[PDB]
């Protein structure tokens, strides 16, 4: 009897038969047309069950789900489901180790000032208590910093899918392509407030099918050493007006960069930022502000992530 | 005062309220059939359209 | 300068060359006429009171 | 399947001296604003940045259009206009009708730009109904980058004197034709210039020194078939760099500095979107692209 | 997605083991539909004198393919789409022990034909496969080996400029994930770059005076008020007044125009992310985005 219920439950779930119209025989022809026009018609009309049969075709794309295995010191336990991911993969360690970096564990690599990022600083003090277990696992935190080769090493993976976390080795299953399904909801990707800076606010501009989140690493100095500071944006104004659109938000870094590097010149400090493509939210879908603990973070839907390769602007 | 007047010209608005006759049959309607067909297919929604 | 029955007729199809908006601040010009429900009658005779 | 339409509802019954106008421009491709079926004329074509009354910025349109969505006419009837659209990727047919010719093949790319060569051959007036649709113009690659290099040339010498056959004219194989700058707005084509010049006094500052030495060897040496615009005087500034010895671990930073700048100038050179073209036939001039935005 | 290969002779012993290694791999393929020949997959049509460029921007032009199966009568493809899973062996010559969780490019071949190219001789066509790297590891390859290439014609007309035991050391050795790659270099691949590099390595020095010194207004933007203070000093003494103005529109016509064709074959994308690699078993799991 059991197994009989779940020959019902296979046999409703197979996509719909391609239409098999004999085109050799006669009355075989006439009557295998005839099918395609008495289905078509029963699948306009605005009836239930006409928009009943009309879901089942589905040509719907899969995410690919990676699986990491991160140390547990490295990864907070207390992390929002939705938080995007990176991958720092500078050498071959000697076990399969991995390395994955979200916007508030790379606040503490980095030590961008807090005025900058008021409430992303409480927060990632309070779940790294001193910020070493981060930096004593990158032993070049100075030379990939001065000679701009951070983003180099920089894979962008995607939004956070399960997070089995353990005393010292952490699982963590993130989402490539696609929209993220849990592990049963969608994942949409969450960021907070403190880091997006929004383009398309302003004071009749197209609205078109899609907009795009794009990721920026920025090279610069702090307390006379060298740091960065990551920033998210989000426009779909195309390429070419992004880039000249990041330029005029650091205006103001780059003219108190050069005050030093007008004394002296090397060739290692002229590269300052990279430009990402994360991923394309949908048009007019907007983020729902949500709060942790109180800590303002945009979470998004429909989400599906792409993959860009870092290109540098100056 | 310099040598020269000038005159000066405004544009102002009034919410009115309106009144519509319109006679007897002088209008003939041809209403159709609705008819639905979906046109956006994401991993949360299938929009149709009427 | 067309005869006055081809006036009438586009007189309250058309919206005219270029009025104001409705409900802003600085009373800008409007485009794409979306529900923009204006009647201009100084546009046509070219008078102002 | 999915739906993918924009009927354009007329407002008013078009004439019929411009349904003939419409109709020689079937299956052309032209921009239009969202991305819902019922649409009005005055979101259908690029008009609303290219206006009459003011001064057209082809930076402005052009950078207007790689936001947009791109839409195919199908159908011309006297009361509504007929579009399908562009999917991100979905193979759909295309029809070669613009203007200034230019032969198509398979395997190419295709460019959508503004109507550079002639604004009123492009933009067709709808008097009876108050509105101009503009269409762009779709232009291999090959040329649709040289116009942007002599639109931009154009900005730089232009501005110097305030001569009109080597900053106009755009030589493509065996043809010249010229550019409609007269009355231009060049606020914005300033400012992709006045972005070159960052880039350009950073790729002047870490020039590699053997490369300067290689020219030196061959601009009075030998004969290369495209060093011809150089003649046998050097440049007087390359010599004055020539000054200091050749050093490899000096030389392998400035490559890699330099290869990271260039990357940086496809942002600066930008088409709009791509149509890969897979098939093409002369005798109906009708092509069927694969379209991909950015 | 399967494309037949047909072969009118059959394969020799020796011919036939060649290919069993090489059982999954990324080639090129002119036309996408299946009823092809022994002279359509490859590179055979442009590397069979080779030239860089043509190589570089025929692979985006192109509809690339994964063996699956080597049989004798015949052979076996599958065509790749725009964002498609797969799973692709590493057999690539000279290997290079690519990482899981990479950006893999396509790279036209530039070292010698014994990696490069298998010479078949039952049918006469030899087949060429293109250097599939990874994207940080193939833009290092390359930005030595077009330093190299200008040495080796320094060094071949003025021999004392160059000492050949410090342009070998950091030239070939190429370090990338913790490993040294020592390449093997006997180059009339890149003699088209190292002619396109050098025609625009003059004209720079000479353009940015004559476009910093035409866009002076009070609209100037001002982030370029700091970018003047980086060019060096004998390039602010540069006299423009030696040229014509109807030839210094020829040297930015021509300049520009190696700032676009050099610009935009670097930023060339028929790159595939591998998303799930183990270093024994050689395979690799990946989608395949074109540009």
């Amino acid at each position: 009897e059991n197994a009989a219920r779940l020959g019902r439950q296979v046999l409703g779930l197979l996509p719909p038969p391609t239409h098999r119209v004999s085109l050799t025989r006669g009355p075989e022809f006439a009557r295998g047309v005839r099918d395609l026009l008495s289905k078509y018609a029963a699948s306009t009309r605005p009836t239930v069950g006409s928009l009943h049969e009309a879901l089942r075709q589905a040509p719907f794309r899969q995410p690919t789900y990676g699986d990491f295995l991160v140390y547990s010191q490295t990864f907070s336990p207390q992390e929002p489901l939705g938080t995007f991911l990176f991958s720092f993969k500078q050498e071959d360690n000697g076990s399969s180790m991995d390395m994955l970096l979200t916007p508030t564990s790379l606040f503490m690599l980095s030590g961008m000032e807090a005025a900058k990022a008021p409430q992303t600083h409480k927060v990632a003090g309070v779940w790294y208590g001193s910020g070493s277990g981060l930096a004593d696992f990158i032993p070049n935190l100075s030379e990939l910093m001065d000679t701009g080769e951070f983003h180099t090493l920089l894979t962008p993976v995607g939004p956070m899918v399960q997070s089995v976390h353990s005393t010292f080795v952490t699982k963590v299953t993130s989402a490539m392509k696609g929209v993220g399904l849990a592990r049963r909801a969608h994942v949409g990707l969450t960021l907070p407030c403190d880091m997006l800076v929004d383009l398309d606010e302003s004071c009749r501009e197209p609205a078109g099918l899609n907009v795009t989140i794009y990721a920026s690493l920025v090279y610069l100095r702090v307390n006379q050493r060298p740091s960065m500071a990551l920033t998210f944006f989000q426009s779909g104004k195309g390429f070419a007006e992004v880039v000249a659109m990041i330029k005029d938000h650091f205006t103001d870094v780059i003219r108190t960069k050069y005050i030093q590097l007008r004394h002296e010149l090397y060739i290692n400090r002229l590269v300052f930022g990279a430009v990402c493509t994360l991923g394309t939210v949908p048009f007019d879908s907007h983020p729902v502000h949500q709060s942790l603990n109180s800590l303002p973070v945009l979470v998004f839907a429909n989400f599906e992530a792409a993959c860009g390769p870092w290109t540098v602007f100056l | 005062h310099p040598g020269f007047a000038m005159t000066v010209v405004r544009t102002d608005e009034v919410l009115a309220e309106h009144i519509l006759y319109c006679s007897r049959a002088s209008t003939s309607m041809f209403v159709g059939l609705p008819s639905v067909v979906r046109r956006e297919v994401r991993s949360d929604a299938v929009t149709f359209e009427i | 300068n067309r005869g006055l029955y081809t006036l009438v007729n586009e007189y309250s199809a058309r919206l005219a060359g270029a009025p104001a908006t409705s409900t802003t601040d600085l009373q800008y010009v409007v485009v794409n006429g979306t529900d923009v429900f204006l009647d201009q009658p100084c546009h046509m005779l070219q008078e102002a009171y | 399947a999915l739906d993918k339409s924009i009927v354009v509802n007329l407002t008013s019954r078009l004439f019929a001296d411009e349904l003939a106008a419409l109709q020689s421009k079937i299956g052309s491709v032209l921009p239009l604003g969202d991305c819902h079926r019922l649409q009005n004329i005055q979101a259908l074509g690029l008009g609303c940045v290219c206006s009459r009354e003011t001064s057209p910025d082809y930076i402005q349109i052009m950078q207007y259009l790689s936001k947009c969505t791109l839409a195919v006419l199908e159908e011309v009837r006297p009361d509504s206009l007929r579009l399908t659209r562009m999917d991100p990727s979905d193979n759909l047919q295309i029809k070669n009708v613009y203007a200034p010719f230019f032969q198509w093949d398979s395997n190419t790319q295709l460019a959508v730009l503004p109507p550079l060569f002639s604004r009123k051959d492009s933009t067709i007036v709808l008097e009876s109904n108050g509105f101009d649709i503009v269409f762009p113009m779709v232009v291999p690659q090959q040329l649709g980058h040289a116009i942007l290099q002599q639109l931009l040339v154009y900005h730089i010498y232009s501005k110097i004197s305030a001569l009109d056959l080597y900053t106009t004219n755009v030589s493509f194989m065996g043809r010249t034709y010229r550019l409609d700058v007269d009355n231009t707005d060049p606020r914005t084509a300033l400012r992709v210039l006045d972005d070159l010049s960052m880039y350009l006094c950073i790729l002047s500052a870490l020039v590699p020194r053997g490369c300067l030495r290689l020219l030196t060897a061959l601009v009075r040496h030998d004969r290369h078939p495209l060093t011809e615009v150089f003649e046998g005087v050097v440049p007087d500034e390359v010599t004055r760099i020539d000054l200091d010895q050749l050093s490899v671990p000096d030389d392998i930073t400035r490559m890699r500095v330099m290869f990271s700048y260039l990357q940086s100038l496809s942002s600066i050179f930008n088409l709009g979107p791509r149509l890969h073209v897979y098939a093409y036939s002369a005798e109906t001039l009708a092509a069927s692209c694969w379209y991909s935005p950015r």
